[PDB]
């Protein structure tokens, strides 16, 4: 049986602050610029609709130069860092970005039709844009976050399923890697292997997996390592109502309509889809620039950062403003000409993560050792890397630690609270 | 490859019973999603679908000939049996058993066709 | 037949000829796929088009089709001697509750 | 006279948690896919506008392997499970879906007409869509929920009423079966037997009954078995204003207008109808992912789950995102063509129901036996199935029970509250 | 730069502040000009005829100063700096005060 980590871990009055100086990432908002024929990316895709997961690294307290280690006995106990407070700072001004597809699959605006739709003549794709769903969610944990998405499974029939038949829906768990895309109102799904048209969805997520944090699974996890604190403030609506083009995969049952004549004799496509909207973004609705205290983590893991690791997932579409960036080819021309200017899109993202840690000690009794081993043997192996598979924003705080909370803003806020 | 070879009486007389029989190879009738149909073509006339059978034993027939038609399949022989009752002289036509793939849309199709066998009623 | 086709069309080699199959709201209007079959007389039919303007395996890349209103089309560009065959459109019908074929256009390659 | 169940049922400190692992249902959002001619459904209709009523089954405490039954005397009393806490977990990301009709009956946009409407020339139906009313309602009870809807009654006249005359309005009660459709802003009515056009309403509810929970009847029920706790957070508005086509069933009185001339001489149809809208969906407006404590059920039935049954009705249109699913008939073509891709719509629904139960004991005095018999004799017959008529999501928790609340998230939340 | 000003060691730049900014995408528009960064070819299927020309994907939003109301008024209120975060608890070194004011609700 799992036990509240507190039941055996003791807390101390030795507090420390550590936070990045100024994280900054700049890149194209839609797709990763690269070279004409390489997989050498030249400018990364930096969009506000990405899970900026920071794999923070903490110094090992057992090998840390404390001023005097009389507070704990190394001969019988070890040390770990417990996350008491987190502040996800944000510097860039609030503003919702934009994305679109030059050839989004959109037959007609079925929102309000004055006359019946005309014939769907070969490739009626359109240059359409939209402002994506608003999302603000912060996750703090020690195990990597686990999201979700709809992938491809085994089809209903096993007849070497017919070309273009139903792609079966499967619910697939996966670790949310840094740079992955948040659900944008089109549903959490792997468009890459689930939508061939390559036109159902805007460009910036067309060939990426829209993952969503599996809050149920993470909360029901036995040890609750994935997250012990979180928030979510996502919202949107149907800005517009559109229709998909293409041959009907599932024809409307004939008991589900009376046959038409003439122009209406052609049943128009019923494959409707919505266009999301990142509605009001305001300071009052701001998750960030606030200190969250994890003193009462739901999880059995009450903030203990096993392995000197912290996973801080941050989603912020309330600062996803994509700003243009035109550069003049030549100023020798006295009159404006459209082709004289090259168009560039670059989204600026700024992060400044801050933390407060309370030192803890673990007494190595036989029962405590057995429990910790069963929980995660890799923890014992550290005192007495499986994450290479996933890409994270590698953030090192091993030298950023300081014992003077009063000097830093988060430390002062924690002092005033504590 | 999916191959179909028809068999049956090339000659029949009216008011008798006709039993075609199409053999399937390279494919199993037990596989889910598998279907086979029969399509007859009178001399110099357009094709006319007759019946469809699938893995789920679900059966279809042309409404005009529904009262005269029954279809089945034998897993042991990997076989499809079609029976038409009360043959008329005008039924003279070539009979093709074609592997129906049963796509999601009700516009099914016949991916592969057999050699076809002439049936003459006189 | 519920579906309709021109009884015969002709075209000299190198020309493009379209065989139009017109249905009604019950069969093609509902959205049921249209399939075209190339049949050399005296032999088994062959699958030529699998969905509107869709090409099966082993079918020459010059053959295609289209979907337009309650009708479909079979465009054979760059005609050749091999195109001397009949063609049948095929779909599903809601009044009949069964699958139907067209009138069997008899394409001929002119001398 | 009915008596508060507490007056005779005693509570115990023996608590238990039990909840599904991960419920999941996937299917077409509009209509049930089937075979070309069968009533063999191939893919069920899974839409976010459906009453997902779960008929939970609980183990029988009288035949349950408790660690030691000294707490109660089987010779004179029995046991029942009382529902103390419920958490309707939701995993799928929030997002409003969409539905529409290829031939919705819509003459013209009467919202703002620049010129008088033209002639209504035979079948002016249109391909129109809409985003349905937003609804979030959870019902917890022991008897099945009872909704409402407008059906057909006996007409005003009994002359073998004339073809196409008034279909009389009747208010009809009925048990809300799983898969039934919630009111979507078009009113609670049985379109199947009340709208012959088959075009007044979008496809996904065109041939289904729009039921609404009869809160008044359920609350005024003598025993209050149908529900003892509920919530409702539904809202919408008129996105657009449209007009129906067809011959006028009820002609406008002549004292109710001055006759026109020329173009206006033709009185346009006055059969106006609104197009609803599922307005802002947000985390702040979330019923779910929260624990509701039924300690103060209004009902006389204070959570007692007679018959070891629980009926959990859940409506959630704030996660009804319909996601497409294009599949490729063939990649042999180098250029986009509309007919090369088949269109599919599949809506993913994920549920994770959790509960806390407090064990109770019933002392079999003569008066108590008589009262329970009069209330529901079937209860006594269990100690010393009429629901086969209705389809429910049969959810079995008989083996999911556990006495360790601390291990599960709902159990921990209940511990912190209690 | 709220982060920099707050993390300043002495906190002289500011010891009290407020922010009540908000807006949305009133309209969605497209930029004109030659494409600086061409869409990867794996990021679309080629079109034909009219659609053969990939339209510019340089989208940009048109902002909107949504509801301005008295209830959302920072000004005409007294702010007491008795508990300045900063180590500088309001001390006006050099007999100077810098009062930055932004007000688009009266623009």
């Amino acid at each position: 049986a799992v036990v509240s980590t507190d039941e055996y871990v003791a807390r101390t009055n030795i507090y420390y602050h550590a936070g990045t100086s100024r994280l900054l990432a700049v890149g194209h908002p839609y797709f990763p610029i690269k070279k004409p024929n390489n997989n050498k990316i030249l400018v990364p895709k930096v969009s506000g609709l990405q899970y900026r997961v920071f794999r923070i690294h903490l110094p090992d307290p057992n090998k840390f130069g404390f001023p005097d280690t009389s507070f704990y006995n190394p001969d019988t106990q070890r040390l770990v860092w417990a996350c008491v407070g987190v502040e996800v700072g944000r510097g860039q001004p609030l503003g919702v970005g934009i994305s679109g597809h030059p050839l989004l699959n959109k037959l007609d605006d079925t929102e309000n039709a004055s006359a019946y739709a005309a014939n769907a003549g070969v490739d009626n794709r359109e240059c359409i844009s939209m402002d994506y769903k608003q999302t603000q969610l912060c996750l703090i944990g020690c195990k990597p976050p686990i999201g979700e998405h709809w992938g491809k499974g085994s089809p209903c029939t096993n007849v070497a399923v017919n070309p273009g038949d139903c792609p079966p829906l499967e619910l697939i768990n996966t670790v949310i890697q840094d740079g992955d895309m948040v659900d944008t109102g089109f549903g959490a799904m792997d468009f890459t292997t689930l939508q061939a048209n390559k036109s159902e969805v805007p460009l910036d997520i067309c060939t990426s997996i829209c993952k969503y944090p599996d809050y149920i699974k993470m909360v029901s996890e036995p040890y609750g390592d994935s997250l012990f604190f979180y928030l979510r403030r996502e919202q949107m609506f149907v800005r517009h109502l559109f229709n998909r083009a293409g041959t009907v995969g599932e024809n409307v049952p004939d008991d589900l309509y009376i046959k038409g004549s003439g122009s209406t004799a052609n049943l128009a496509s019923s494959n409707y889809f919505p266009t999301p909207s990142g509605s009001m973004v305001t300071s009052d609705a701001q998750i960030f620039n606030k200190p969250y205290w994890l003193q009462r983590a739901q999880g059995h893991n009450n903030g203990i950062c096993w392995g000197n690791q912290l996973f801080v997932t941050v989603v912020d579409t309330t600062r996803s403003t994509n700003m243009s960036l035109c550069a003049a080819i030549s100023t020798s021309e006295t009159t404006y000409k459209n082709t004289n200017f090259k168009e560039y899109l670059r989204h600026g993202e700024e992060y400044d993560l801050q933390f407060i840690f309370q030192l803890c000690k673990i007494t190595l009794t036989a029962d405590v050792m057995t429990y910790i081993h069963s929980m995660n043997s890799t923890i014992l192996e550290d005192w007495n890397d499986p994450l290479k598979k996933y890409t994270f924003w590698e953030v090192n705080l091993k030298e950023k630690f300081s014992a003077d909370l009063d000097q830093f803003p988060l430390g002062r806020k924690f002092l005033l609270q504590a | 490859q999916v191959t179909l070879r028809e068999s049956g009486p090339a000659l029949v007389k009216p008011t008798q019973t006709l039993t075609l029989t199409c053999t399937i190879s390279g494919l199993s009738l037990t596989t889910s999603g598998v279907c086979v149909s029969w399509i007859r073509q009178p001399p110099g006339k357009a094709l006319e679908w007759l019946a469809l059978i699938d893995w789920d034993d679900d059966k279809y027939y042309s409404t005009s000939l529904r009262t005269r038609l029954t279809i089945s399949k034998d897993i042991s022989k990997n076989q499809v049996v079609l029976t038409m009752t009360n043959m008329d002289p005008v039924d003279t036509a070539t009979f093709f058993c074609a592997r129906t793939r049963c796509t999601s849309n009700w516009g099914y199709y016949f991916d592969s066709w057999g050699r076809g066998t002439r049936v003459t009623v006189s | 037949s519920v579906l309709t086709q021109p009884p015969s069309v002709s075209g000299a080699p190198g020309q493009r000829v379209t065989i139009s199959c017109t249905g009604s709201a019950s069969n093609i209007g509902a959205g049921y796929d249209v399939h075209w079959y190339q049949q050399v007389p005296g032999a088994a039919p062959k699958l030529l088009i699998f969905v509107y303007s869709n090409r099966p395996s082993g079918v020459p890349d010059r053959i295609s089709g289209s979907k337009s209103g309650t009708s479909a089309s079979l465009a054979i560009s760059g005609l050749q001697a091999e195109d001397e065959a009949d063609y049948y459109c095929q779909s599903y019908d809601d009044s009949l509750r069964g699958w139907v074929f067209g009138g069997g256009t008899k394409l001929t390659v002119l001398g």
